[PDB]
């Protein structure tokens, strides 16, 4: 899942997107935005980053920490053994919030409605493989 | 007859006519001074709304309020059994207030001159437009 | 205590008049009719409220007519924002129309309140909910004030 | 030249002045009747010859009144281009070849339709421009019919 | 299928995108160059439009025929009579071309992937939702 | 936020809509009067604690009703900074601390005086947002009082 | 009652709408179609200065100076002591010139009207501007 | 004979309009009160024939009215310069108003013009003395004109 | 000391500088930089305003509360009995300052430095005349 | 101030210079490891403590040397929004805290590990603007430690 071409089309097209961003912090928050207007119930489980208020800063930075971790996962997605480990990371930091699919699947229409608003090229299947491959390291 | 075309031409000009936000009180604002200009006496009628200063804010949220009834009336000219549910309320809302029955002909005279003068003359027809107008009032006057 | 700001008010009126329907109704009484089937669904005594409009047939003339003047309340309410001088008459006068109703209380607006907060995502293009829900505020407690 | 690049562009402009952001999508089918009642009355054609027997009350004949509009649409948006133009009123050429008792006559009464409701609802339209426009679609339309 | 609010995501987004487009054409012949780089066994179901040349007038009205298709569906999605009709009449004509649930997968991909890089807002399960709905009528 | 910048720059405008160039410099006298008049009756304080006892004709109470007017116009034109607003907020909040009687309450009863004297010079003021803005200043003077 | 915030916005909008060198011109042009429109009869007493060609020289010198006049009064609004004398001075002016009392009233709407549609009637305080006009006019009638 | 040309008209226009105080009647009243002072302190006799108007107590309302009607009179003017044919048939009307008024000569223009030449270098930024001298001789003798 | 005429050009030019600047805290912050530029002894009185820092809150708030009592007396130049109150007020905040009249001076030489580069018309004496009007009424 | 908004401006011009379209997503990795090399000489700090022991060749340490490198992405690029920053270093501070032996100075030695490897991949960086905003991160993650 995900492979090598694929990985080529979802590098290139979340760098015109994400990495061409002129507020990489309005981005960040147009894609939890997103998932809660496609899921409310996920809206509580960030409680804790102070999502009442989308617009402050403690929200902001969890929506900049985990496109920043979307950065990051995107780029070594070549380098399959450091992206395992660092998948594996990320799911050790998510097991305790009692996630479901329904939450992962959320985050991934998300990801997919807000991305290609800002392209004017965009591979859908290409990029459900890819998340596929993200969201799978991280729920476990 | 206010007809499937007629319907169509005046959803089409009361939409581009009444617009948003504060350009809706420029509509407003063209109908009665239109129609206060004609019908002088009918001013008394809006005593509880202060129609003695349309400019205030007690009036323009009534002339908001008209703007509102008229623009569900002309979003539902294609359902009748909806329309008709509108008016109904429509006179309920304006029976046992002494308004003279001149002053609806009067009124759709100040509404349709004002509409025709926000969209422009050449792109207007007063056929539909009374057409239309008529069968509004005629379930509001009574 | 948060305040539906002068930024607050763009967004919605953006929202709402990017999904709004200028010309027909059938759109707009969809938005009430899901709005509605949630608040009923929330409070099932809510609907015994409206039986004067025919709320048990909720595919009716007679309640997709009430659903036409609320959603008109609101597209009128939400457009005078940027003129709130006005904005407080227009909620003085549907508060008086509500406090007529025997059995309306402020309760009710914050069942309201979450049953567009459900709705408005779905038909909303980028559904500013934040923004929606401060002044949305700011104009339901206009309306339940009193009662 | 009959239906001029300037002809098309207002044809085109007028069309969507019709169904602008307000319109389109919800008064396709309002219009799209008005045109045949406008049409069974000038061809004399039969209403029982359509699917649903021209009633308008009927599923099966508002499907085929937005296909009818669609493909007036389409034709109507590809006028600034000729090539692409020709080649759509061929298929349809080809696809009302196939249908018995469609006449030259009757396609040339349904495009006059056309513009006469338009007219109708935008009464501005420039019905010079819609004329020229509207008979080298019925030509394309009901070539060798 | 298609819910009655998810029909209005889909119809705006498809005007703001398709019905706002400088060159319908174009957009048209974007949207079955996707589908061909998506599944290029699909590119030869349409040996009889001229797809050789993707610029053909041929090729061109195909593309223009199909992305009208798809605007007089959309328009029609509330009138679950009238699309009904319509999609049956469509069925009976790709019936004779034994196309595959691939085809229409790969088709919808193509949609999702031209009709969001016209936009600022796309709801991506909305979307899914409503082209399953067009697609499972005209597959039969 | 509760007086978000364009909140502010919108009281900033009309503050400055009602102090334009013909009327800034000769009317602050009559606008700070209207004030202190409407602020007496929405108080219950007394015109006694102040300078000149409130009386309109003295000019003690004439510069005492000029020093509030500037510092609400300095306060006001501060609006866009807030870190500058909230220094010179608690100045102003110093400043009354050191005087017998001024309650929470007077002080939202004199930031609503301007907002209400305000509307009624400039009747297209936007009241939400001074209500937003004064209730942020208020909070500022006359926090801990 | 002309109050003191009534002067503050009379003055503030009056600053707007008067303006400068021929704009003035505009301003009173809207006054004396106006008011000559509902109260015809009145153009008669401006027979010495050309009443029946309002855009001659001697109307438009005379429309100048009624707006000076009143421009004098709207900045002396808040020195009555002043504000008396300017008015008693137009009184002497005014009269046996046999102009009708209703000519005041009417002349008070035209002016109010022009104000209005010069500066927005959003921005517009029909209250305030009756309160102060009539105190204006009370000086001069007679 | 030099004349009061386009140019000259426009810097009078701008030093009057940029020391003009729209709204209120204390600046206007403080420019006429120097300038009759100024004139009263050239020509003693001049004052008796302002009698009418309490000339004798600058201070009194009576007085500080015929300042404002002065003042009026000459931004009515000066705002005419633009409009030379309307400007004409203002100053015949000044000057017939000034017929009526026993003593009120040519020559006291003369010192009314030195007043003004003193005291708006005072009250106007940038001020343009040759224009201005030239338009208020302009001005002021279309008033003195037959007297 | 400052005649009703002189009023007229400070006030009209006093609008035209600091009633028309763009940023209020630069031009108040220009006129505290040239004092201390024009006497460094002058910077030690503020030590209780954070001057330290020159764009702090604290000093920038000090010195919109100098330019706005300046804008106050200004606006009541020609309110001859209110202003001489406002003045006695605006004495008795600076007494136990220990300023000396050199301090006063060089204030005035700040003010004439800043508001002139404003402006395209200065009146240099009529100036000087009513800071004196002024300072005389805040020294004592 | 330390750490302006034309110094952050800087700081994120030239970390996106160093990950340029040509750069971003190919060299994270020999960036991180030459900085976590830089950075135990200059701390002292064992790499036993990290993740697979600091073994650049082991896929353990590889992904914390990405994550590290993506944390100092994230915070350098809020650089401009200083209360968007301080509660992302807050949060790595949280962080750190429960983590056994990590000292303010190891984090200041880490943080002028990541200036001077900038600075010898892009010979032309702003060294002064890279101290004063990597200081301030630095006082942001090690604050109490
Ligand atoms: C598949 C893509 C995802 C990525 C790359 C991702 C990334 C992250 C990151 C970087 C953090 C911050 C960890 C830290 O440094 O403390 C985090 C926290 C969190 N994530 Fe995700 N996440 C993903 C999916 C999801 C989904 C699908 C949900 C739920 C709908 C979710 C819920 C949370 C929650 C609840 C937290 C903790 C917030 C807190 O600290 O209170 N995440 N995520
Ligand atoms: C198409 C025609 C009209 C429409 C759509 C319309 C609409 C409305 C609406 C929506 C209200 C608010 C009802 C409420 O909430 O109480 C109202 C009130 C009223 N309307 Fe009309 N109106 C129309 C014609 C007229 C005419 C012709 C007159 C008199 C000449 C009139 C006089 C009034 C009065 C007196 C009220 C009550 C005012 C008050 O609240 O004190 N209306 N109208
Ligand atoms: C923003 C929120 C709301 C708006 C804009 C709104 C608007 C309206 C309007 C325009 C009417 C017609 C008034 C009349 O013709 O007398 C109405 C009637 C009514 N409203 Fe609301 N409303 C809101 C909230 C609510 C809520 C939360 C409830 C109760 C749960 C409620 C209960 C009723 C009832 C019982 C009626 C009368 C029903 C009938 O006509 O038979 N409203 N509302
Ligand atoms: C400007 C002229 C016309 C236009 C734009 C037009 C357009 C269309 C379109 C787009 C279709 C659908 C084709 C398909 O998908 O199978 C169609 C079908 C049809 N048209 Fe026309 N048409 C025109 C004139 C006429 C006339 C004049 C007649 C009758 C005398 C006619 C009779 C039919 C019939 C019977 C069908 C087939 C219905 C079926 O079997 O499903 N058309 N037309
Ligand atoms: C689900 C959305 C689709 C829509 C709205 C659509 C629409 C159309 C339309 C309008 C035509 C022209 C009919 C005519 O007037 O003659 C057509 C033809 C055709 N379609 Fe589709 N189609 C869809 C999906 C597909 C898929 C998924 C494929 C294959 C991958 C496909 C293959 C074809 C072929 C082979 C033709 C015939 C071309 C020819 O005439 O040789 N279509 N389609
Ligand atoms: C928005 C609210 C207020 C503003 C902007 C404001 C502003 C001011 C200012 C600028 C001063 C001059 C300080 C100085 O230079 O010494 C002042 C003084 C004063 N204020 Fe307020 N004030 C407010 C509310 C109040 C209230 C509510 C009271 C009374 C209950 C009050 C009572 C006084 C008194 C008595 C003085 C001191 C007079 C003196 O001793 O010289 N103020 N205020
Ligand atoms: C606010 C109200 C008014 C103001 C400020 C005003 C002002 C003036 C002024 C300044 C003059 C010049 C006096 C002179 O130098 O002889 C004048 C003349 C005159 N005004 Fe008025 N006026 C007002 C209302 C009216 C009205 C309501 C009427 C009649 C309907 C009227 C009729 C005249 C006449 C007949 C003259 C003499 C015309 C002439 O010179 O032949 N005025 N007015
Ligand atoms: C540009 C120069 C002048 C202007 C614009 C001007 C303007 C005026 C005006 C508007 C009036 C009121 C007319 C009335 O209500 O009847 C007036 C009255 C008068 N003017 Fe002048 N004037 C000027 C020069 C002079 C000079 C130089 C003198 C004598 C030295 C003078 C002597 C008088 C007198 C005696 C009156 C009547 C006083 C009264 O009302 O009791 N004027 N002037
Ligand atoms: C002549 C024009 C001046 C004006 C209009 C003026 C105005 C003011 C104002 C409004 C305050 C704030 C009072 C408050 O609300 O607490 C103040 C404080 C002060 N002024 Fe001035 N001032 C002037 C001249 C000077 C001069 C010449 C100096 C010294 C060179 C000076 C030194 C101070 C000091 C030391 C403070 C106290 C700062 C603190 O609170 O620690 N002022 N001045
Ligand atoms: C500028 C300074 C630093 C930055 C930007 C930084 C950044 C990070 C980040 C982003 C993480 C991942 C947190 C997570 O997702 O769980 C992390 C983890 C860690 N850091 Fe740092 N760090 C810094 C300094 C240091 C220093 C100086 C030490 C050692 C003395 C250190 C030791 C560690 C360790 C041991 C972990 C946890 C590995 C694990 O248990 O998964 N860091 N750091
Ligand atoms: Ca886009
Ligand atoms: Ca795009
Ligand atoms: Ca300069």
């Amino acid at each position: 899942v995900c492979n090598r071409l694929e990985q080529i089309l979802v590098k290139t097209q979340w760098a015109q997107s994400y990495g061409e961003a002129e507020n990489r912090a309005a981005f960040s928050r147009d894609l939890f935005s997103e998932l809660f207007n496609i899921q409310g119930s996920s809206r509580a489980l960030f409680s804790g980053v102070g999502v009442d208020d989308m617009n402050s800063a403690a929200f902001t930075a969890h929506c900049l920490r985990v496109t920043g971790a979307l950065n990051r996962l995107i780029s070594q997605l070549d380098q399959q053994a450091t992206i395992n480990a660092d998948l594996a990371h990320l799911a050790g930091q998510h097991a305790s919030r009692n996630l479901d699919a329904s939450n992962f699947a959320a985050m991934g229409q998300a990801v997919m409605s807000v991305v290609p608003t800002h392209l004017d090229c965009f591979n859908q299947h290409a990029w459900g493989e890819c998340y596929e491959r993200i969201a799978s390291g991280i729920s476990g | 007859d206010c007809t499937s075309l007629n319907r169509l031409l005046v959803k089409r000009q009361w939409a581009e006519a009444y617009g948003e936000g504060t350009n809706r009180e420029l509509l407003g604002n063209r109908i009665w001074e239109d129609l206060f200009a004609n019908m002088p006496d009918a001013r008394g009628l809006f005593s509880r709304v202060n129609g003695n200063d349309i400019d205030s804010s007690e009036f323009q949220a009534h002339s908001l309020r008209v703007l509102g009834g008229l623009d569900m009336c002309v979003a539902s000219l294609d359902d009748v059994p909806v329309l008709n549910a509108l008016l109904a309320r429509l006179n309920s809302q304006h029976d046992s207030r002494g308004i003279p029955a001149a002053g609806y002909p009067a009124f759709v005279a100040s509404a349709i001159s004002a509409v025709r003068a926000t969209v422009g003359a050449r792109s207007f027809d007063n056929d539909a437009w009374n057409s239309c107008m008529n069968q509004i009032v005629s379930g509001i006057s009574g | 205590s948060s305040c539906c700001s002068s930024e607050d008010r763009a967004n919605v009126m953006h929202n709402w008049d990017a999904a709004w329907s200028a010309a027909y109704s059938d759109r707009r009484v969809a938005l009430a009719q899901a709005v509605f089937a949630s608040l009923f669904s929330r409070d099932a005594a809510a609907q015994g409220l409206f039986s004067g409009v025919s709320a048990d047939n909720p595919d009716s003339a007679d309640f997709r007519a009430h659903c036409v003047r609320v959603v008109n309340g609101l597209d009128v309410a939400i457009n005078m924002l940027n003129d709130p001088a006005v904005l407080n008459e227009q909620l003085a006068h549907l508060s008086a129309q509500h406090q007529a109703r025997a059995g309306v209380a402020a309760a009710h607006f914050d069942v309201m309140a979450e049953a567009f907060a459900e709705v408005m995502p779905q038909v909303s293009s980028c559904f500013s909910s934040d923004s929606w829900n401060r002044c949305f505020a700011r104009i339901a407690n206009g309306i339940s004030a009193g009662l | 030249e009959c239906c001029s690049r300037g002809d098309a562009e207002v044809v085109i402009s007028e069309w969507d002045q019709v169904f602008n952001a307000a319109m389109a999508g919800s008064s396709e089918s309002a219009i799209g009747v008005a045109i045949f009642d406008v049409f069974f009355t000038s061809s004399g054609v039969s209403p029982s010859m359509f699917p649903g027997g021209g009633d308008s009350s009927s599923a099966e004949f508002l499907a085929q009144v937005s296909r009818v509009i669609s493909g007036a649409d389409i034709a109507i948006n590809s006028l600034t281009n000729r090539a692409t133009c020709d080649s759509l009123l061929s298929h349809l050429n080809a696809q009302h070849k196939a249908i018995s008792g469609v006449t030259g006559a009757a396609v040339t009464h349904l495009s006059e339709a056309i513009s006469s409701v338009v007219a109708q609802v935008l009464p501005s339209a420039h019905i010079d421009a819609w004329g020229y426009c509207m008979a080298y679609i019925a030509a394309g339309i009901g070539a060798g019919l």
